[PDB]
């Protein structure tokens, strides 16, 4: 059966997604103007990850 | 079509273009930063390197460029050459 | 449709990987991270931060297992290795499963896969050796795999316990398992007026 | 004697459990499906044999005739091993090989040859029938009606002559219900 | 002297600080395909920058002209040039037409700054001056030779710039033939790339037994034109090899278990993937000794075999499959009697390769596979331009043998080059018994208008290796003195000869007074002389100048015109 | 009778191999490999971010190494070469040989952020500055051992007639402080396998290692295998070395009470409540080229009756009292360095301040444990000594619901005039 869509739980997880991919956009324009990116990957992965899942259940239902 | 038409009866091809259009409404709007149409493969693999399968001339980036030139690699992160590798124009 | 059949009514290992990556791990840091009292920062969302941005050469910790992995393919990490992957604990689970050949031994839910994992891309950090591990877990993947014949040879509509059958065997076994268990149950209930 | 026997029948254990290539132990997993298939028998290709080990395969093209049972007695074992649970039946498996190195012309075949592991090619003119070969012999002795048994190989015997337990000059006799047997085909090559 | 030797990690930094962008890839690496150790440079290179996670791009080249093509398609978002074994001494910048004013920025100060970054790694030997000095925005990463042999030419260079009348006469004149004098001598590689890249890797501390195992690759690949330049590296790499080899010793056998270890590597051919006749039969100095090429030479040739004592149906055996006793005792066979028909030289200690039980490799027979494999790996501008993508496709096959992974593509380039050897060796037997070496006085031409094996040799690379063959029975032949040696094959398709000028070699085993001295290449050099003053079309793009085309109608005058050369 | 031969922090031999570690450290392992004669040395950073890994050949075979994040000091004994690398590269490695005398060997070597120190087996005390210029050349007791932590200078003098001694001075920059001179070191030698002996051939003292702690107190491991601290080290009038470890009994207790022999702990570096060290499960007490990853151990009180948990085994079982008895001990001893440490020297990290208000904690609630014993013995007395002890008066109104729990109305009078007199 179709689960009963949890509405909240989505809907602050895309809060936090858009607000991260700003954010990650401005660290993106800060390394266009230390500097180590290991966290910035951390971050594209992570990112792509969480959108991933988001994208199956979507998919799914 | 997200990402033969004699073949189908015209009332298929019609169903078929409401299917994409429909589609492409879901992915536009709320839940747009999710590409609903994007790979249902898990993104295991942050950077891969690319071989160019089909040369099709240079390719704009967010930030870049690459080069599409036959028989020429590249070693860019995954996620940002996906399109063009279901295109058919890159090799693993 | 949305989705492929093949993913229909199953998890491929793919997927199973990715639900493993979600766990933590010990492991050691090449970097210091940790700024001293006397800069760039993680600051993640779906894991600790608290722990990375506290980094420390040399300091055991534990991270999401795909963080961790990422470090790996770079020399900037090292992927300690869990207790339970030891020639010790292995013979002793393999021994246990010979005493109990009707149950299963104990091991980690995700076993297989995060001992393939940690093959491919932490064969350095194994203290014992590689080719010894790698020849335990076939036989214990051995072991399992008739005992779970055996316990195929009573499947009934009822009910069915596996109890500590890995993960990644329980995702091997979905598809024809729960297709006869439906058949049968099917055929029975037919049977009921 | 057997001592060296069985040392050489548990390094052939070892080939067959260890012998790894990149991930994964080709010959323990073709073991386990045919088993699982009921097809008593294992295929070794000889380059991965030398690889293993130089001195088995050397070993084995000394004396192929007698190596070879051993060979067969540890993938029976291994059989055992894999697919039965040990406290807690399978007949002789037959092992199969692929040499592909340099051919010998049928015509060059000589004396040279003999008992040594052959690699050639032909075309097969004719089939026989299959016939009998009697792995396994339940046998009586006639007088004192003593049970006993032979094992017998198709490998380079004959029903003992002594009473073992004057009785007789061959009070043996066999039991062909209990006793058993393989199919064994002729071939003719040009 | 641009970059020497110990500024090379300053050199990769700044190449960092300027590529370094995780939003685009910045580095491209032109790398000139057809050249073993510039394969194995730039797949050293490429794993570096998979450690430092720099997205790059890697651009096989054949000609020069493609180069130059390549570079006008250039996008100015790439900043770092990375080129391989090629251009060292062309004027890239003039070649390449560069301006220091189009990419100059951010100057200021005494200081200077470009867009771009043109880093070269062409270690020929007869570095481009301008390059050197002239340019800035060409880099080349230098073995030093300019500081330890120009440094006159330095001073003459500087001068004559400095020169911007019979004082001006006395001094310009001078410095202009210190010039010259430099030039007009022909190109001889003096190192091999692989080990300037691994230095580079020990400078930053990356070095691991996979580099060092492609920079013994590389190395090896070099010796056999080289080998002056393999004798004075081997120590280097042996001594890396100790450092890199683990403590334990005699560990017992197993799939994981890997070792690149250093043991007689007899000078054969394919011996751990040939039978032991066939190796013999087909090892380019032991024909050269024994001139198997005649029939004599082949009962010669028996005659040894039985020497050994080997029975010569073993001797034609697959080698895998010898006998232990032979396999083992072959060592003391080859340490008697080899003196006896003075083939003592092949006895040779080299770095072989192993993993698991999968078996072994020699470095010289996985470098002859990889040669292999990038020579058959698979309107008449068109048909050029797809041989040569049939070339870059060999170059990126080989690139992927390179990952053991990929062990069946290594078994493919080692049969591959078993038919490849057995197809020259009947080629050059032919070719003696034709006696098509005409000797000319001013070198051996021995033009090649036979069909089988023609088509093969449209590959520069196949006729290098016959050429190759051919010289060494030659040098062996004490008969011959050291005449430049000329090689053309006929292409039907284009109607074009294959011209190709290669230098002559004092024998392998020779090291006395002379062969040290470098026999420097004008093969080159002539021909370029003669292609200007004449119009016979040619093509000189091709990266390796000794090897150029020439219309089926054009060669014999171009001939002419060579043999009337003086140059050579 | 002894002798004085080249050491460096837990230094290994070549034994059997062509290799051996010259040194190693938190910082890194320098390791060395027979070459043709020539000697490949190769310097091994544990952070690869703060360092480049380099190697280089030695001709001079220097067998005395010192490393440190400025750089390495290595020194030949039988000739007296000392080279100084500084590990930015910013600056040349300055060399000089110091005047060997006949049998004058370098006993070890130690490197200061500003200054440098070469030890000899005449005990010829021998100041350098970073650039190698010379400060000064001093006669002492033979020092064995040269640790040299930041601008802390610890220093093992011994003697066959002063016997063992040690020295703690922190140089530094300016006003050089000598906290201790010579002062009897309290370790126990080595009885006197043939691995142990040639470990002693390579180092005659034993010393497994020597280094200071994370925050920077002394820590020496000998060949009792024993971790031994400097408690009060800042202050001399208290310093005493505490014994923070007893590796034999910690092993054998982790191996479920087996007497296992190969483990040997090769002491790296003691971080905070734990050490560093590799387990050597070999018969080679030292480890190989191959170095493994290193094993982390928290630091134990030794209060374990081997007797008391044999018994109670017959995986190892401890008496919830014993038990609480140690983490008591321990966290009483980590909270005094702690505390020394903070006023002393600040934190380099914040958290500290925290750590020791949660082991002020733990060590209120190990006191409570051990007070709900005393109280089940119905020793009311012992009891109220322990919540004497107590150090935070809401741990002691956790003590007297104890003791009301416990039935002792006596006791809980007496807690309840303990609250009054902490509020007073
Ligand atoms: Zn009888």
């Amino acid at each position: 059966e179709l689960l009963p869509y949890p509405h909240q739980l989505m809907k602050r997880l895309l809060n936090r997604i858009s607000m991260q991919s700003q954010l990650i956009e401005n660290i993106s324009m800060g390394f266009l103007d230390n500097e180590s990116k290991l966290p910035l990957l951390c971050m594209e992965t992570e990112l792509e990850r969480l959108k991933f899942v988001i994208r199956s259940y979507i998919r799914c239902r | 079509n997200g990402l033969d038409t004699n073949n189908l009866s015209h009332q298929e091809q019609e169903y078929l273009k409401e299917y994409c259009d429909l589609i492409t409404d879901l992915k536009s709007g709320d839940l747009v930063d999710i590409d609903l149409s994007g790979s249902l493969v898990p993104p295991s693999d942050v950077f891969i390197d690319v071989r160019v399968l089909k040369d099709a001339g240079e390719i704009q980036t967010e930030y870049g460029v690459f080069n599409l030139i036959k028989d020429s690699q590249f070693f860019v992160r995954q996620s940002d050459v996906e399109r063009l590798i279901q295109q058919g124009y890159l090799q693993k | 449709m949305s989705l492929p059949a093949h993913l229909q009514q199953t998890f491929s290992p793919e997927e199973i990987q990715f639900i493993v990556e979600n766990e933590p791990i010990k492991i050691f840091p090449r970097i210091t991270t940790r700024q001293k009292i006397r800069h760039t920062r993680w600051q993640l969302i779906t894991t600790d931060d608290k722990a990375l941005n506290n980094m420390v050469a040399m300091r055991s910790t534990e991270v999401v297992l795909w963080i961790a992995l990422l470090l790996k393919q770079q020399s900037k990490c090292s992927i300690v290795a869990p207790q339970w992957l030891t020639t010790k604990e292995l013979d002793r689970k393999i021994q246990y499963e010979k005493t109990h050949p009707d149950r299963f031994s104990e091991l980690p839910w995700n076993w297989l896969v995060l001992a393939r994992i940690l093959f491919n891309k932490a064969k350095d950090d194994f203290h014992d050796p590689i080719h010894e591990l790698r020849g335990k877990i076939q036989d214990l993947r051995e072991i399992r795999q008739i005992k779970v014949l055996k316990g195929l040879k009573y499947l009934n509509e009822s009910h069915l316990q596996l109890d500590n059958l890995s993960l990644l065997e329980i995702n091997e076994l979905r598809p024809f398992i729960t297709e006869i268990m439906d058949k049968l149950r099917e055929i029975h209930t037919a049977s009921l007026t | 004697n057997d001592d060296d026997n069985t040392e050489i029948i548990k390094s052939f254990k070892n080939f067959i459990l260890e012998f790894r290539l990149d991930s994964q132990f080709i010959y323990r997993d073709q073991l386990r499906n045919n088993i699982l298939v009921k097809n008593y028998s294992l295929t070794v290709n000889m380059e991965h044999l030398i690889g293993y080990n130089e001195d088995i395969y050397k070993k084995l093209s000394d004396e192929p005739s007698d190596i070879i049972p051993l060979f067969e007695t540890a993938i029976t074992q291994v059989a055992k091993r894999i697919s039965i649970l040990s406290r807690a039946s399978l007949p002789t498996f037959q092992l199969i090989l692929n040499s592909n190195a340099n051919q010998i012309p049928l015509r060059d075949l000589d004396s040279e040859h003999v008992s040594k592991i052959v690699r050639l090619s032909g075309i097969i003119i004719s089939t026989s029938v299959l016939s009998s070969r009697a792995t396994y012999l339940s046998i009586m002795c006639r007088n004192c009606r003593h049970t006993t048994s032979i094992t017998i190989n198709n490998f380079n015997v004959s029903l003992p002559r002594s009473c073992l337990s004057n009785c007789g000059p061959d009070p043996y006799i066999i039991i062909h219900e209990s006793s058993k047997f393989i199919d064994q085909q002729f071939l003719k090559l040009q | 002297m641009y970059y020497g030797i110990s500024q090379f990690s300053e050199a990769y930094n700044k190449i960092l600080r300027n590529s370094s962008s995780h939003s685009s890839c910045q580095l491209v690496i032109f790398v000139s395909c057809l050249n073993i150790d510039a394969l194995c440079a730039t797949k050293m290179l490429s794993l570096l920058f998979k450690k430092q996670l720099v997205q790059s791009q890697i651009v096989p080249i054949f000609g020069y002209s493609e180069l130059r093509r390549h570079y006008s398609q250039l996008d100015d978002n790439i900043n770092s040039l990375l080129l391989v074994g090629f251009g060292g001494v062309i004027d890239l910048e003039a070649f390449l037409e560069i301006d220091p004013q189009e990419y100059v920025i951010d100057t200021d100060s005494g200081e200077q700054s470009f867009r771009r970054d043109i880093y070269v790694l062409d270690a020929h030997r007869p570095w481009n001056l301008d390059n050197i000095f002239g340019s800035q925005i060409i880099q080349c990463f230098d073995d030093g030779t300019v500081d330890d042999t120009l440094g006159e030419q330095k001073e003459a260079y500087y001068k004559l710039l400095e020169l911007d009348r019979k004082q001006r006469k006395k001094q310009i004149h001078e410095y202009e033939g210190v010039l010259e004098e430099y030039y007009s001598q022909g190109t001889t590689v003096v190192n091999s790339i692989s080990a300037q890249i691994y230095s580079l890797l020990s400078a930053i501390g990356e070095t691991n037994l996979s580099n060092l195992w492609l920079n013994i690759l590389g190395t090896t690949s070099l010796d056999i034109a080289y080998a002056q330049v393999y004798n004075r590296l081997y120590p280097l790499l042996q001594d890396e090899v100790k450092r890199l080899t683990p403590s334990s010793r005699n560990s017992v056998k197993t799939p994981d278990t890997l070792t690149l270890n250093i043991q007689p590597d007899y000078y054969l051919f394919l011996l751990r993937h040939s039978s032991l006749y066939d190796s013999f039969y087909y090892s380019n100095y032991v024909n050269a000794k024994l001139s198997l090429w005649n029939e004599n030479g082949k009962k010669r040739l028996h005659k040894m075999f039985a020497r050994m004592g080997i029975p010569l149906s073993t001797a034609q055996e697959t080698w895998l499959y010898m006998d232990h006793s032979i396999k083992r005792e072959l060592g003391i066979i080859f340490d008697k009697n080899l003196d006896r028909y003075g083939l003592q030289d092949i006895i040779r200690d080299g770095f072989v390769r192993t993993l698991g039980y999968r078996g072994s490799i020699s470095a010289s027979e996985f470098v002859e596979a990889l040669t292999a494999l990038l020579e058959v790996g698979n309107n008449s501008a068109q048909k050029l331009t797809n041989l040569r993508k049939r070339w870059v496709s060999n170059f990126w096959l080989s690139w992927d043998a390179l990952d053991d992974r990929k062990v069946e593509l290594l078994n493919r380039g080692i049969q591959l080059a078993q038919d490849l050897q057995r197809a020259i060796f009947n080629t050059g037997v032919a070719i003696l018994e034709k006696k098509l070496i005409k000797h000319l006085r001013i070198y051996r031409l021995c033009v090649l208008q036979d069909g089988p094996d023609l088509d093969l040799y449209r590959n520069p690379l196949t006729l290098l290796r016959l050429g190759n063959w051919l010289i060494e029975c030659c040098a062996e032949s004490e008969d011959k003195q050291l005449l430049p040696m000329v090689l053309a094959s006929i292409d039907e398709n284009t109607d074009t000869y294959l011209v190709a000028g290669l230098t002559p070699r004092y024998p392998r085993g020779l090291d006395t007074i002379h062969t040290k001295k470098p026999i420097l290449n004008n093969f080159s050099m002539a021909f370029q002389q003669i292609t200007a003053e004449t119009d016979a079309k040619v093509r000189i793009d091709n990266f390796e100048s000794s090897i150029i085309e020439i219309r089926r109608e054009d060669l014999s005058p171009f001939l002419e015109k060579l043999t009337l050369s003086g140059l050579l | 009778k002894f002798r004085y031969m080249p050491f460096s922090p837990a230094g290994t031999p070549f034994g059997f191999t062509d290799r051996r570690y010259l040194t190693m450290n938190e910082v890194g392992y320098v390791s060395t490999v027979k070459n043709s004669e020539q000697y490949s040395i190769t310097v091994s950073f544990f952070d690869v971010g703060r360092f480049r890994e380099y190697h280089f050949e030695d001709l001079f075979g220097y067998d005395l190494c010192f490393l440190n994040e400025k750089g390495t000091l290595f020194g030949q004994s039988k000739t007296g070469q000392i080279q100084y690398r500084p590990h930015d590269s910013i600056h040349s490695n300055w060399t000089k040989i110091i005047p060997l005398q006949a049998g004058e060997r370098i006993t070890s070597v130690a490197a200061t952020p500003v200054r440098v120190i070469v030890g000899t087996s005449l005990g010829y005390f021998r100041s350098f500055n970073q650039f190698g210029v010379p400060f000064a050349v001093e006669k002492t007791s033979p020092i064995v051992a040269l640790t040299a932590q930041n601008y802390r200078v610890f220093s093992v003098h011994y003697s066959q007639f002063h016997g063992l001694s040690y020295s703690l001075s922190e140089l530094g920059t300016s006003s050089k402080r000598y906290y201790k001179r010579e002062c009897p070191l309290p370790m126990s030698l080595p009885n006197i396998k043939d691995a142990n002996l040639d470990y002693y051939n390579f180092n005659p003292m034993g010393i497994k290692s020597l280094f200071f702690s994370s925050y920077g107190d002394p820590c020496i491991f000998g060949s009792d295998n024993t971790l031994l601290l400097l408690s009060k080290w800042r202050s001399p009038e208290e310093s005493k070395w505490l014994p923070i470890l007893d590796s034999n009994m910690e092993i054998w207790k982790m191996s479920g009470g087996k007497e296992t022999t190969d483990i040997h702990v090769w002491p790296l570096a003691l971080a905070y409540d734990t050490l560093n060290c590799i387990l050597v499960k070999g018969k080679h007490i030292w480890p190989e080229f191959p170095l493994p990853l290193p094993s982390e151990m928290e630091i134990r009180m030794p209060v374990f009756v081997k007797s008391k948990l044999l018994e109670e085994n017959k995986e190892i079982q401890i008496p919830v009292s014993m038990a609480a008895e140690e983490e008591y001990l321990r966290s009483k001893v980590l909270s005094e360095l702690l505390t020394d440490t903070l006023e002393n020297d600040g934190e380099m990290y914040g958290n500290e301040n925290e750590v020791l208000a949660a082991l002020n904690g733990a060590y209120d609630k190990a006191l409570l444990r051990l007070f709900a014993s005393a109280c089940s013995d119905q020793n009311v007395e012992k009891a109220l000594s322990l919540a004497h002890e107590l150090k935070q008066d809401r741990a002691l109104t956790a003590a007297v619901k104890i003791s009301e729990r416990a039935e002792l109305p006596s006791l809980v009078k007496k807690i309840n005039n303990i609250r009054e007199a902490r509020y007073e």
